[PDB]
């Protein structure tokens, strides 16, 4: 039986990059051919592995976390970056082994008037650990003042929307995000 | 960031040794890459190198001819050219990214590149 | 006559951050008590002058630089600072004689559906020089293949829009500023 | 980044000496400030001094007992306080802006906090 890379991958509906969405795979044989005839990829880019010798290392299991970020973020997934959607949404070690596949869906996550769907974590006290989410939505204390839950002045909500609409550029369009980290154990 | 030397007019038949220098990086997490440029048209593809080196991919239309390699001793990459024949002079870019992408065509796909050498 | 403190600071329409409005004061009285009564203004910050002895010193020329931001930038407005509005739309030297005033304008520069009419730069090849102002609507070539003014992948318009909405949070919400730079040279 | 020492039980009547530190910052640049803050009330203002140090304000209910001051020379301020009556008991919080503020009395125009001292 083939691993699922159609419900990953072919999803409805993809999860807010601050809360994204991690499938752990495992007891089947890894075929990734449907992942090199597959040109609608942006981004297939592999760090630790040779983005064509993944059939022949044997893992424990394959980690797919998939989310929707924009154009101009698709560039903070990667070891060793920095920003806003790469120290408080989504942190990849810097010995990261696995692969990064992004590809453009305006057409799915852009609707009229805009798609306030899907949110991004703007503020947070500390820069993410490999691997970690928050899905915390506690009023960030900006100031000097604490906020216990008003949400005013130097108290914002971290949470903030993506406007995503039809006429946005192509470098401001919802992209479709999928980390395969690859976690070899000693195990079956 | 990326340093290149090498390049420069051939007597159309001999070889000839382009040169690429990394510093500012580790240049063992980095996969390197040639591109070249010829004013009138995009951007063509000539060679990849992956981490280590044994891993190396070649344009259909200079297999055979070029030689990639890397050294990691001194930072440096070489396309080692031996045939130059007269449709070949372009501008000459070096490229390196710290993954290695199933389309290593692609220069979207590097994120750091090198200046220019001679056309 | 008493120097013009009602048409930098009761204008009916502020500039963008990225093409800020300069305005040069001279040869008039300087009476900054329309500064000390007035309760609006959510933050009054002096640096090298002291904010009450401004009256005292006698300077050249006072320049009034005036934009509108959101409330989370505001504390970029100061020497030594980083962010989005700190190197890319309007940066302040790290040895600043002046003033910086803010004061929260929803009412004034938020509409229903949105005043998207304030932009910001969100690209740029370099930080500004201090008290720099950069109009250019060039496309950002963020990847590595020339744009030529296309605007497709990797090649990004760098002024954004601000959603400013009368629903926003306090923090979220359109503050206008005025920075009274001091400028003293050898002069009457 | 902002230490601070000093406070603990007094004999209601003598006196008392909080000194804070800085350690990250030239304090050279920077304008000081000093609030009180008791449980089940909101943080109050308590003194204010500003470069250098010859611009110093205090709160409308300490003027004259306590006494602000600064020294560049080992990075520290100082609110030397002399009566401690039984309603000043609280902590105490240091803070520092870049710069002078003309509402030296809100707490939103100090970027920098220290921590409590003993209440």
């Amino acid at each position: 039986n083939l691993c699922p890379f159609g419900e990953v991958f072919d999803a409805t509906r993809f999860a807010s990059v601050y809360a994204w969405n991690r499938k752990r795979i495992s007891n089947c044989v890894a075929d990734y051919s449907v992942l090199y005839n597959s040109a609608s990829f942006s981004t297939f880019k592999c760090y630790g592995v040779s983005p064509t010798k993944l059939n022949d290392l044997c893992f424990f299991n394959v980690y797919a976390d998939s989310f929707v970020i924009r154009g101009d973020e698709v560039r903070q997934i990667a070891p060793g970056q920095t920003g806003k959607i790469a120290d408080y949404n989504y942190k990849l070690p810097d010995d990261f082994t696995g692969c990064v596949i992004a590809w453009n869906s305006n057409n799915l996550d852009s609707k009229v008037g805009g798609n306030y769907n899907y949110l991004y974590r703007l503020f947070r006290k500390s820069n993410l650990k490999p691997f970690e989410r928050d899905i915390s939505t506690e009023i960030y204390q900006a100031g000097s003042t604490p906020c216990n839950g008003v949400e005013g002045f130097n108290c914002y909500f971290p949470l903030q929307s993506y406007g995503f609409q039809p006429t946005n550029g192509v470098g401001y369009q919802p992209y479709r995000v999928v980390v395969l980290s690859f976690e070899l154990l000693h195990a079956p | 960031q990326l340093v290149e030397s090498g390049g420069g007019l051939v007597e159309a038949g001999g070889s000839l040794r382009l040169s690429c220098v990394a510093s500012g990086l580790t240049f063992s997490d980095y996969t390197m890459a040639w591109f070249r440029q010829v004013p009138g048209q995009e951007r063509e593809f000539v060679s990849h190198i992956g981490w280590g080196g044994s891993e190396t991919y070649y344009a259909d239309s200079v297999k055979g001819r070029f030689t990639i390699s890397r050294d990691n001793a001194k930072n440096a990459m070489y396309l080692q050219m031996n045939e130059l024949k007269p449709d070949d002079t372009a501008v000459y870019y070096c490229a390196a990214d710290r993954g290695s992408s199933f389309y290593y065509v692609r220069e979207s796909e590097y994120t750091f590149w090198g200046q220019g050498v001679t056309v």
